[PDB]
RNA sequence: CCGACUUUGUGAAAUGAAUUUUACUUAUUCCGUGGGUCGGAAGCGGGGCAUGCCCCUCCUUUUGGCUCCAAGGCCCGGUCUUACCGGGCCGAUCC
RNA sequence: ACAGUCGACUC
RNA sequence: ACGGCCUGCCAACCCUGGAAACGGUUCAGCCGGAGGUAGGGUCCAGUGGCCGGAAGAGCACACGUCGCGCGGUGUCCGGUGCGCCCCCGGCGGCCCAUGAAAAUCCGGAGGACCGAGUACCGUUCACGCCCGGUCGUACUCAUAACCGCAUCAGGUCUCCAA
RNA sequence: UCCUAAGGGAAGGGGUAACCCCGGCAGAUAGCGCGAUCACGCGCAUCCCCGAAAGGGAAUCGGGUUAAGAUUUCCCGAGCC
């Protein structure tokens, strides 16, 4: 040897392979984009928001984040948001702005589902 | 009654050691072949005070003997250490103050410091501020070397302990006056919770065995066995004699 | 060339750091290694009783050699074998309803079994490994061996005689009958190892082993007896 | 605090018909390391006033520097076969 | 060592 | 804010030079052949000056237009101090007390191993592209939103301060 | 959020009738890491996690704005990691 001490050896290991699935059905979606975006708030304080800065106010699955709210909000509505920010409201549920790149017209969308 | 203070300081509690700021144990090398069979050249670096101790402590910029690094050890500062001085450790070691070497290799007379006891266990006679011991006589059919501690006991030690050559700095510093609860206080923090330190005689009965009565007083005698049971075991321990020192008794 | 040079490096007590050399003596083993370190030691420092000091006294590598070569001829039967006796015995019974076999002639093993031969007389051979543990199954079979007068012989290796026989440990081996084609190189070996164990049991009972100082200290005896004497 | 039994083995003498003393290392107990040099025998010098055959030594004292991942030497073995890769050892005393 | 300008404060 | 340039405090540092007839300097110290006074340089702080940011902003006035209009002018110049707050620099003092650790970052020692020049190996440089997730965020912080059975003269840690 | 301080919990081990109790006791230590894979070599020290919205700390400023939000979260501009 050369050192007076013995740390132990590498061995080699193997990955698990099952010899039968743990769990055979393939999971499904839960925070898809119908729960992840719940419904578009329509206070004025928000209906405010639409005109003014060009921005979609939603209220949000509580368990989302910011990366599945830009997605959704691309799926469905078929547009993007340059920049969303979330809060979660007082009462209990999250609310997300969602601002649209100005190529989108907030308008629009507003017309198009139907806030104004 | 309840469990007097005596009894109380062994839980650990309050009455731990404040160490936060105390610059770790100082001690000599670890001994190895180097320095059993020769001279390993160390340099000091700095003379740092270390606090909840008198002694200054001398940080050592070894070499390491095997890897391909620097060892800071820490000594007991010897009075006379400076830094860039160069201290040698090892059994061929020039008797110098500073240097530590076996008892086998101080001439008798010589004073030492920072006795190992084990050989190897790194020093603990002769540490504390200003005490040194002298190697009285060698005994070479047995291996062994006797010394004169600082308590005026004299002790067989195994000719292979290493010791500092010198004696520890910090000497007469117990010689100045405190004059001051504050400078008591400010002494005491860094070393441990035991002080103030109350009277027993100004206790009542229920805390300490000298307690209560319409006046101040013990009672009972002062000297108490040596098996006595903890918390009976206050007072004056197995005492072979009281009163002021005077005469032969007194040496 | 003359660029090429010497740098000498003054492996010194002080001078530069010593290279990559063996440190064997010192390594910090595992705690297994560790205690099966001193198990042997201190199986070398306590004094042996003779009962298990009859051991440490095996078969010589020749003599060894010699009979396992003769072990070796009378393997007992393969798993890969064993299927095609029982399977072409089959058809002797389906048609011709009636069965040639001769005695197949092999060694016998197992402590059991071979303590059920060597106490009926039966055990014309011995072979006992030196080194099972718990030592206490084979303390006994060189004694009744002994006195039942079979002879007997404390090879080396129960691995080795597990391999006689297919077995990851034997522990012990006997032969009962060997073929006439090899009589008289059977009591060739027979009267050898007679002549080591049941020749010799009856003043190596008495023997303590064991007691075997270490290498420092018998450095120390030597040292001493010098300036005593 | 103390005695006996127990873990608790090994062998030696002195007193008595068991007692205090001792020596061993392996149980045990304490201590130390990042289990880093142990034990023995060599060899390099130096004391020689029986050339003994024994002792004292291990290539660092030096000025707050640096020191690691070996140069080197021989022997294998492949390679262009008319130019280049893998190793055995010594350096680093042997058991 | 004189001349020009300035100076908030203290005694 | 941020980017560039300039300055360069009080300390520290470099070069020439050689000091007694001793000098230099502080409110106080202190410094000097281990190299002062002197001449000349470097670096450091900056919450310092100028420019970009930036007048288009903000304020202040002045008008005149019905409806987050629009138009105009100014957004200057010095001097002070035992002055108060925050910070910084560097001295001096006190200690039987010497007054935290680590993440993260930077720097250095050594130099194994590496490549072209019709072209290939780097580059801690400049500019360029993309992305930046989870949770808190309102309000009181008290002679009424906290605790004391209260919208109780009680108690409860701070920052700003004419 | 990250780091550690006083200090806390813990794998192996030791105790405990069991709940629970001990963390330096040193055990092939919990984590292995680093160049490398077109693989392998080298090192393994004192070796886990938690612990501060007053300690350490990647980076932001000005002007607007709402009935109630922001000084720097929104808006315009200018940056930075
Ligand atoms: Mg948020
Ligand atoms: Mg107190
Ligand atoms: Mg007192
Ligand atoms: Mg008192
Ligand atoms: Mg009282
Ligand atoms: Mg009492
Ligand atoms: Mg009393
Ligand atoms: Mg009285
Ligand atoms: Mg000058
Ligand atoms: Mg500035
Ligand atoms: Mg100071
Ligand atoms: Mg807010
Ligand atoms: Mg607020
Ligand atoms: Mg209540
Ligand atoms: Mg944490
Ligand atoms: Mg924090
Ligand atoms: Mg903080």
């Amino acid at each position: 040897r050369t050192s007076v001490t013995f740390h132990r050896p590498k061995t080699l290991s193997k990955a698990r392979d099952p010899k039968y699935p743990r769990i055979s059905t393939p999971g499904r979606n839960k925070l898809d984009q119908y729960q992840i975006l719940k419904y578009p708030l329509t206070t004025e304080s928000a209906m405010k928001k639409i005109e003014d800065n060009n921005t979609l106010v939603f209220i949000v699955d509580l368990k989302a984040d910011k990366k599945k709210i830009k997605a959704a909000v691309k799926k469905m509505y078929d547009i993007q948001a340059k920049k969303v920010n979330t809060l979660i409201r007082p009462d209990g549920k999250k609310k997300a702005y969602v601002k649209l790149t100005p190529d989108y017209d907030a308008l629009d969308v507003a017309n198009k589902i139907g806030i104004i | 009654g309840r469990v007097i203070r005596a009894q109380r300081k062994g839980a650990g509690s309050v009455f731990k050691s404040h160490t936060h700021h105390r610059k770790g144990p100082a001690r000599f090398r670890s001994l190895d072949f180097g320095e059993r069979n020769g001279y390993l050249k160390g340099v000091v670096t700095d003379v740092i005070h270390d606090p909840g101790r008198g002694a200054p402590l001398a940080k050592v910029t070894f070499r390491h003997p095997f890897r391909y690094k620097h060892q800071k050890e820490l000594f007991v500062a010897a009075e006379g250490m400076y830094t860039g001085q160069f201290v040698y450790c090892g059994r061929r070691a020039t008797l110098s103050v500073g240097n530590v070497l076996p008892l086998r290799s101080v001439p008798e007379g010589g004073v030492i410091c920072n006795v190992e006891h084990h050989v190897g266990d790194r020093g603990v006679f002769a540490r504390a501020s200003g005490d040194y011991a002298i190697v009285i006589s060698h005994n070479p059919d047995n291996g062994t070397s006797r010394i004169k501690l600082p308590s005026g006991a004299k002790k067989i030690v195994p000719s292979s302990c290493r010791a500092m050559i010198g004696q520890v700095a910090g000497g007469g510093r117990t010689e100045k006056p405190m004059l001051k609860a504050g400078n008591a206080y400010h002494k005491y923090r860094v070393k441990r919770n035991s002080w103030p330190k109350v009277r027993g005689v100004a206790m009542n009965p229920v805390e300490h065995p000298h307690g209560g009565g319409n006046h101040q007083h013990i009672g009972h005698a002062s000297t108490v066995r040596r098996d006595a049971p903890p918390g009976q075991k206050v007072g004056l321990i197995a005492a072979r004699r009281t009163g002021r020192l005077r005469g032969q008794a007194a040496a | 060339n003359p660029l090429f040079e010497k740098r000498p490096k003054q492996f010194g007590i002080g001078g530069a750091l010593p290279p990559k050399k063996d440190l064997h003596r010192f390594v910090k083993w595992p705690k297994v290694v560790r205690i099966q370190r001193q198990r042997r030691i201190l199986k070398q420092r306590l004094k042996v009783p003779p009962a298990l000091h009859q051991f440490t006294r095996t078969l010589d590598k020749n003599l060894a050699t010699n009979l396992f070569k003769m072990l070796l001829k009378y393997r007992p039967e393969d798993k890969a074998a064993k299927k095609e006796r029982l399977l072409k015995r089959a058809q002797a019974e389906a048609e011709g309803k009636t069965v040639e076999a001769k005695k197949p002639i092999v060694v016998k093993y197992g402590l059991n079994h071979v303590t059920y031969l060597i106490e009926q007389s039966k055990a014309q051979l011995v072979v006992i490994a030196h080194d099972v543990d718990p030592i206490e199954l084979v303390v006994w079979l060189p004694a009744l061996c002994r006195k039942m007068e079979v002879p007997y012989c404390i090879v080396k290796g129960k691995s080795r005689l597990g391999s006689i026989v297919h077995k990851k440990t034997a522990s012990v081996l006997c032969l009962t009958t060997v073929k006439n084609e090899d009589k008289l190189e059977f009591s060739k070996i027979l009267e050898a190892i007679k002549a080591n164990f049941n020749d010799k049991f009856d003043e190596v009972r008495k023997k303590w082993g064991g007691g075997v100082m270490g290498s420092k200290s018998q450095a120390k005896t030597k040292a001493r007896e010098r300036l005593i004497a």
